[PDB]
């Protein structure tokens, strides 16, 4: 899933 | 995924004929052996959509029509398949209905329109107009009673006297940059409503059920409701009428007409079975009957049990009251149209914000999805490769955006690689949007950011030679945007508000 | 901020004498109703909105305690004395008085004297009853059936009790007593002697125009009845297989807003000026409180027959405790009831899955802090959990090492706030698409990996927000198949 922790997008796995 | 075989699971509204449904069930599993549950789950039209792209969720899907364009937008809906000959067994209005680009995605069952019920002892003659029930509640006030109740709470029932004097959802040519919610026959209709309120005529409070109580008790003269409500008044004992909805400045009351559809899920292995039990099963006179007998559908699509219930006087208003109507769009963003709606009206009913106020942020609601596609949308092909707000957006977009990826590309590469994207097939699992603000907050810098990855997955599908799913990816983002965070976009002035905000960063 | 200063919001349940509140409202100087306000509080308030006072029966109040969202009450020993020591204790959670008792409620039985001179002493002799007045177009006996409150004294009488004294533990839902009184509710409505749509609109109109000859109700109800001028009786419940029908003994409780600027007034509100003989005679004229705290108004009222009836119910009944898991309890058994009322579930089915709704939250937090504060350093059922976790968590964490040191390296955390975020990411991740016993152990198996970090990087005391903020995402999400698995107990059989 694309994801946003704290103004980082992420791909959380 | 987790769909069970060799059974089918239904999903129905609460305030339909379920237990006449189950009925059919029962008749299915004595003839073919096939176990049928039907629940009705509360908020299961939210529930199905989430569910069913996980593989999840019900064989069959019962709602109105204009749920349904979202859902086979989303590829949740299995085409459905009939003969021409049970094709001309229903109205071709039903068919048109159901239809979403130029694809059968449902089955009709039924068609319904609110009416306005009265109390037949209380008021023999129920009025003509809007404007007169104002002065016939100060006369039954005295006998302690009330001229109108009705639900509040949801928008359907409010629709009728906003698109009276000028009201639409959008436009038929659909054009989904015309929407009809702040102009001045809708301020007029809402303002009418919020006058029965502030003079005590009503109630903000009044939803379904306080609406159903009053009517049955007998303490309200008249309610709005449709066929489904018939069953619980029959059971009241009190003598009822079903009329046509009063005029409102001397227009007919234009309700929103709905068809009960019946979907497949893509996800069913029981397709077949599914099919089976609609076609043959539902959809017949007798099977019909039985739902009708719980809950009455209305004018059901089966021409042939309608020309047997066509006699009935509560019918032929429900249909009366269809003409003056208009139908339903099943197009994708009904959904945020309806929800934008439902707060401009419990805001002005409750006084939170002024007609003007919250008709304006609804309008603002409605139109976000035309126009967060059209930007996105842009800025994505222009990447991989008419509106004012539009046309400074996506200025802003380009210098913003492209700074994104230009100072993320490292990362942005990483995560392209994980999502190993090398093919169309590879491409369809975008239910990876679907969570992007799961820790709840919402400011302009994300949504850019995710923009910019959308144009960085776009150069990428440019390269992978699959150029026609750019505007697949724009429309999920879209999607997940408008969706989840509708109020913030509305409460930050929309795409204007995007432009000033990094406006000023660029300038300060 | 958010709460109006100089002015005092009050937020009173409608079936409860709110013009009579509005009328001390008055000589002091806002009094609403609002719908589901016992649910609206605890949101609002949180966010520092809501009421300056908030009344509710005592059921509701340790909840809000526990959440911090209730100031801490601090009247003169001589009002105490004013007040009856059993109404304090009602109103005391954690050695704290949380809210100002009111007045104490029980449901009675109420029958019309002219149609039922001699109503039955029993329950199962009402069938028989209602085959003769339904002859005469009447029935035997009308109630809210969609509310708990209501179906209970029946449940609780041949066996049944919402706690020990609490026991938050011990809990008597799953009973064959409960099933007893259930399968006898479910039977009256199967034989067409009630109806399961009924609600306490369709039973007051009923009773009140003269179609019923008993109805079950509270206090508040005798002012519509008194309207109605049926002649009507307020008597002993029915008993059940001998047993007394034990209805939950609620205390109307007025609670201050933490988050309320304006607590000096509301105190003085209450004090001077509604708890005083003058002050609860505007609220009792408009709907009567029943038998109230205040000892010198009580002793002026307890001639009433209605209330000394109100009272022997009270005595055969128990009082409801404040924990806050009350809530879960109320909602559990609500779909149970109407459940079975409806033939939805099977009343061994509906009680059953009301028994693992109730525990579900205190259990799923005791075990899964206990795993994650042992891992960084409903008993039965916990211990065996634990045991289990313990063994196959230790495992989950060994086999997804690389995976889980990734998302902690992503997931940095500073407070409890980002603990929070944490949950409702982590249920996303772990859970794609399906709820299954691999998945939820992975999350808690995460939370236990994270938990081992928090110590590791010196953040010892965000180990229990972050239990808490798991229990909760886990609960709120996947509820329904939780308890749909018999809860912890098919944790432990699945993995025997
Ligand atoms: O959408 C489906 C469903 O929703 C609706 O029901 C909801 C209610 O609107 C809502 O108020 C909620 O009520 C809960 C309540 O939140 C909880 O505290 C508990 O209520 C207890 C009281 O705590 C307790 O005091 C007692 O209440 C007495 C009170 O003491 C007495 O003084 C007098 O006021 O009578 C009251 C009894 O009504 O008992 C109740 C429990 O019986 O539990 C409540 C749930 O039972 O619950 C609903 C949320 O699902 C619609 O109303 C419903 O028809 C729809 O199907
Ligand atoms: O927190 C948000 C609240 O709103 C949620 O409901 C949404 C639905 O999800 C939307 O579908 C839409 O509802 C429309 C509906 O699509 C439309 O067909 C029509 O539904 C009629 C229906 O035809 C008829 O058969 C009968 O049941 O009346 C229905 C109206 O009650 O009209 C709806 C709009 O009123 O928007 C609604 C909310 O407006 C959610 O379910 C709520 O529970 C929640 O509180």
């Amino acid at each position: 899933y694309l994801l946003f922790w704290r103004d980082e997008l992420i791909l959380l796995x | 995924g987790k769909i069970e075989e060799g059974k089918l699971v239904i999903w129905i509204n609460g305030d339909k004929g379920y237990n006449g449904l189950a009925e059919v069930g029962k008749k299915f599993e004595k003839d073919t052996g096939i176990k049928v549950t039907v629940e009705h789950p509360d908020k299961l039209e939210e529930k199905f959509p989430q569910v069913a792209a996980t593989g999840d969720g019900p064989d069959i899907i019962f709602w109105a029509h204009d749920r349904f364009g979202g859902y086979a937008q989303s590829g949740l809906l299995a085409e459905i398949t009939p003969d021409k000959a049970f094709q001309d067994k229903l109205y071709p209005f039903t068919w048109d209905a159901v239809r979403y680009n130029g694809k059968l995605i449902a089955y009709p069952i039924a068609v319904e329109a609110l009416s306005l019920i009265y109390n037949k002892d209380l008021l023999p003659n129920p009025p003509k107009t809007w404007e007169e029930i104002p002065a016939l509640d100060k006369e039954l006030k005295a006998k302690g009673k009330s001229a109108l109740m009705f639900n509040l709470q949801e928008p359907y029932f409010t629709w009728p006297l906003i698109a009276a004097d000028g009201g639409y959802a959008f436009k038929y040519a659909y054009d989904i940059k015309d929407v009809g919610v702040d102009n001045a026959g809708a301020k007029a209709g809402l303002t009418f409503l919020v006058d029965l309120i502030k003079n005590k005529h009503m109630n903000a409070d009044t939803d379904y059920s306080i609406a159903e109580a009053a009517f049955n008790k007998g303490e309200t003269a008249m309610t709005i409701n449709g066929p489904w409500a018939w069953s619980n008044i029959d059971t009241s004992a009190v003598n009822y009428g079903v009329t046509v909805l009063p005029t409102f400045k001397g227009q007919p009351s234009k309700p929103f007409v709905g068809v009960l559809s019946a979907g497949i899920n893509a996800a069913s292995p029981n397709k077949e079975l599914a099919k089976e039990f609609l076609e043959n099963y539902l959809l017949t006179d007798e099977g019909l009957e039985a739902v009708n007998k719980d809950k009455p559908l209305g004018a059901v699509a089966l021409k042939s049990y309608e020309e047997e219930l066509a006699k009935d006087p509560r019918i032929a208003a429900t249909m009366e009251n269809a003409q003056k109507g208009e139908i339903m769009p099943n197009i994708p963003q009904m959904s945020a149209f309806w929800y934008a709606v439902r707060t401009a009206v419990i805001n002005a009913a409750s006084g939170r914000q002024t007609v003007d106020e919250a008709l304006k942020d609804a309008q603002t609601g409605s139109e976000l999805y035309r126009q967060s596609l059209e930007i996105i949308s842009r800025y994505l092909r222009e990447q991989a490769t008419s509106g004012a707000t539009s046309r400074k957006a996506l200025e802003t977009l380009r210098r913003v955006g492209d700074g994104v990826q230009r100072n993320h590309e490292t990362a942005f590469q990483g995560m392209l690689r994980k999502l190993d994207i090398n093919e169309d097939d590879v491409k369809s699992l975008s239910r990876v949007m679907i969570h992007v603000f799961s820790d709840g907050v919402t400011n302009w810098g994300r949504i850019v950011t995710l923009i910019s990855f959308g144009a960085f997955v776009a150069k990428h599908l440019k390269t992978i030679n699959q150029e026609s799913c750019i505007e697949p990816l724009a429309e999920s983002i879209t999607d997940v945007l408008v969706r989840t965070k509708r109020d913030w976009l509305v409460k930050q002035r929309g795409w204007d508000g995007f432009v000033e905000f990094f406006h000023v960063s660029e300038h300060h």
